[PDB]
C-alpha cells in the first residue's frame, strides 16, 4: 500500500537487531564515544534519503484485474545511508578500525529486510538490493587528536529496489494533513474531475420484448411486442 | 660571504626561542641512515588549512584523505640538503635511547629556497601519525 506506513516499517525493520542508530538527521557526528555498560562504541548517524525513481509501470503480470478499482504496481528506490565516527584518540591507524564488523552487521541488514517480505507489507511483490558502497572517506570537519588530523568516517549505504502493489483507494486526504487541504480550489477556475463512484445494486428493471415468429430482430419497432416491466425487487415498484 | 652570514642568522634567529611564542614547534630530522639529525633553532611554522583529496596511493579509489601540510618558514641552509629526502617529525619526543616515541610524521612535499641564506619549507603530514 501507501509508501510512509511501508518506509515506517522498512526502518523498524533496519534498526529491528542489526544496526544501532543513535541519531537520525544529515550531520557528522561531533558527541564522544558513548558510553554503556563501561564500554565506548562510536558515534553514529542515519540519514533517510527521499525517496527517487518513483515509476507506474501497469505492466506486470502480478496486477489482478479485481474489477473494482484500477490497481497498479509501484516501483521505487529507498535508499538509507549510515555513517559510524571512529576517533583517531583510540584509532591511531586506518587498518586497526573494525571495518570488517561493520560490513558484517551491513550484510546481517541487507539479510534481514530481504527476508523479511511478509512483515515490512504484505503487497510487496519483489525486493532487490543495489550494489552496496563502502567508503572510509574521513570526516566532514570533525578532528580528533593533535595535528587536527581528521577522524575516521565509515559510510555505508544501502538501496533497496522495491516493487508493491497499490490502488487510488489506499489515499485518503487524512495522509496529505500537513502538506495539502482537502477540497482545495483549482488555479485557472476550472472544475475538478470527480473519479468514478462504487456502483451500488439497490434495483433492477427488466424490459422484455416478445419478438416475432421468424427470428429476433431487436432493431425495428414492430417486430416485437413488449409483454412486461419486470422489478426484480418489489419494493422497487412506487419509488424510482 | 654567505658563510659566515648563514650562522649569524642562527645566532640572532635564537633570540626567538627566549620569547615565548606557541608558534615555535621543534623539527627533527633522520638524515643519516639510523639516528636523528635536529635542526638548532626551534622555528616557526603555521599550518596551511586541510584539504580533501582522493588517495595517493592510489587516486581513482574509494578511500579518501585530508592533506594536512605545515608552513616552516625560518630554516637554516646548515642543514644537510640530503636531510630533506628523509621524514621529519615535528614535536618529537626521545626517550633514553636513540629512538623516539611520539610526534607528529611529516614528509618535505615542497621547497622553496629563493632566499640564499635560509630554506624555507613547506612538509604534508602523513596519512597515518603518531599523536
Amino acid at each position: 500500500m501507501t509508501k510512509p506506513s511501508l518506509i515506517s516499517a522498512k526502518i523498524l525493520q533496519h534498526i529491528n537487531s542489526i544496526v544501532w542508530l543513535q541519531s537520525k538527521g544529515i550531520q557528522e557526528p561531533l558527541k564522544p564515544d558513548v558510553i554503556v555498560n563501561n564500554v565506548a562504541y562510536p558515534p553514529n548517524v542515519i540519514a533517510e534519503k527521499p525517496v527517487t525513481n518513483i515509476e507506474v509501470i501497469t505492466n506486470s503480470s502480478m496486477i489482478e484485474n479485481t474489477g473494482g478499482v484500477r490497481q497498479f504496481l509501484c516501483k521505487a528506490v529507498f535508499e538509507y545511508t549510515i555513517v559510524w565516527v571512529f576517533s583517531r584518540e583510540v584509532y591511531k591507524t586506518y587498518h586497526q578500525i573494525p571495518r570488517s564488523q561493520i560490513q558484517d552487521l551491513l550484510v546481517f541488514c541487507q539479510q534481514f529486510v530481504i527476508s523479511a517480505y511478509q512483515g515490512i507489507d504484505p503487497d510487496i511483490t519483489n525486493i532487490d538490493l543495489k550494489p552496496s558502497q563502502v567508503l572510509v572517506k574521513p570526516t566532514e570537519d570533525v578532528n580528533s587528536d593533535v595535528s587536527n588530523s581528521s577522524s575516521w568516517s565509515v559510510v555505508a549505504d544501502l538501496r533497496f529496489m522495491i516493487e508493491f502493489l497499490t490502488s487510488l483507494d489506499e489515499f485518503l486526504p487524512i495522509d496529505f494533513n500537513k502538506i495539502q487541504p482537502p477540497t482545495w480550489e483549482l488555479l485557472d477556475d476550472l472544475d475538478p474531475i470527480v473519479p468514478e463512484q462504487p456502483f451500488t445494486l439497490n434495483g433492477l428493471i427488466i424490459s422484455l420484448n416478445k419478438s416475432e415468429l421468424p427470428k429476433v430482430r431487436a432493431d425495428e419497432s414492430d417486430t416485437y411486442q413488449l409483454e412486461e416491466i419486470l422489478y426484480i425487487p418489489p419494493t422497487i415498484e412506487d419509488q424510482i | 660571504l654567505y658563510s659566515n652570514l648563514i650562522n649569524v642568522k642562527q645566532k640572532v634567529i635564537s633570540i626567538r626561542e627566549k620569547l615565548g611564542d606557541p608558534r615555535l614547534k621543534s623539527l627533527v630530522f633522520e638524515y643519516p641512515a639510523g639516528q636523528l639529525f635536529r635542526v638548532t633553532p626551534k622555528l616557526k611554522v603555521s599550518m596551511v588549512p586541510k584539504n580533501m583529496i582522493g588517495l595517493p596511493l592510489d587516486s581513482k579509489s574509494n578511500i579518501t584523505i585530508s592533506a594536512d601540510d605545515y608552513y616552516i618558514t625560518d630554516v637554516s641552509r646548515n642543514v644537510p640538503e640530503a636531510a630533506f629526502r628523509t621524514r621529519a617529525w615535528l614535536d618529537p619526543v626521545i626517550n633514553d635511547s636513540g629512538v623516539i616515541v611520539s610526534g607528529i610524521n611529516c614528509r618535505c612535499h615542497v621547497i622553496n629556497d629563493k632566499s640564499g641564506l635560509s630554506y624555507d619549507l613547506i612538509l604534508r603530514k602523513e596519512r597515518e601519525v603518531r599523536v
